[PDB]
């Protein structure tokens, strides 16, 4: 997995 | 091939998108996830697209946490992004075997119909090359009796000039 | 050309043939009447026979009664002929004209059997001269076809070539 | 006719 961030 | 899109009123709720840091084979930040109805998706960004500006922050060799924090500092957000740049990180493997299959796919379509094409058209000029040697033999046949023909009907109109 | 014929025991009925004295455009002593069964028939004399010696005697030139004299002169005959030379002197109009019309009719027959084959191959190397040239045709069509054809495959294959 | 004698 990627590094994810939800905006 | 950049794209500028303007999202503005940013609310609570936020884009509806997220955003991942590419791997070491493909680095960079790219938009993974759209929530359908969202302003991300209202304005057209996908799933794959990768973000290379923001508000004028330049978006390349920067860490995933400032990324983050470009996102989050304004309201009003001017978003460049190239389309499409690392849709290959969100597909499954089968969806990438399924595109490579589909396209090998067409191209053999296209190589099966012109050998079929050109093995048709080599049989064709076999049989036209049979066809016309055997009717030249017809005709020169014809000629040749013609001639005799001549000759024979010459030598009865001899006989005719008999008076 | 003379054929040498003889008849023996010539008896009181005598030859069973009379002899006639050609005319001017035609002289000479020619057989003018065979009986069936006669001694002349069964040794093969035929009305139109050209008698031209007989026993020696030389019938060119000899007179009618002559001829009569010398063919009753001995019970032993030595005819020679030229057979048929006359044949015209004992005739009729009809079968003159008959025989002329025979003659001709057949070599029309023939000019005309000549005349229609020769057509007949005429209108088949007319025919061959059409079908090739639309057979050449046929084949260098499908010939530029398969040029191009090749073409496409060699562009389509450098697509996949592409690994 | 043609002068004639039957023989």
């Amino acid at each position: 997995g990627l590094d994810t961030t939800d905006l | 091939k950049e794209k500028k899109v303007f999202i503005s009123l940013v609310g609570s709720r936020g884009l509806g998108c997220s955003i991942s840091s590419g791997p070491i084979q493909k680095p960079g930040i790219f938009i993974s996830h759209v929530k359908p109805g969202s302003l991300s998706a209202e304005v057209g960004l996908e799933i794959g697209d990768q973000i290379v500006e923001v508000n004028g922050v330049d978006f390349s060799n920067l860490d995933h946490k400032e990324a983050v924090n470009v996102l989050k500092s304004s309201r009003s957000l001017t978003i460049s992004i190239v389309a499409a740049a690392g849709r290959e990180l969100f597909m499954t493997d089968r969806e990438r075997l399924a595109e490579a299959r589909q396209r090998e796919l067409q191209r053999q379509e296209l190589l099966m119909q012109k050998r079929l094409a050109m093995e048709s058209n080599k049989i064709l000029q076999e049989q036209q090359e049979m066809e016309r040697q055997r009717r030249k033999e017809i005709a020169q046949k014809a000629a040749e009796e013609n001639e005799r023909y001549r000759k024979e009907m010459e030598q009865i109109v001899e006989e005719e000039e008999k008076f």
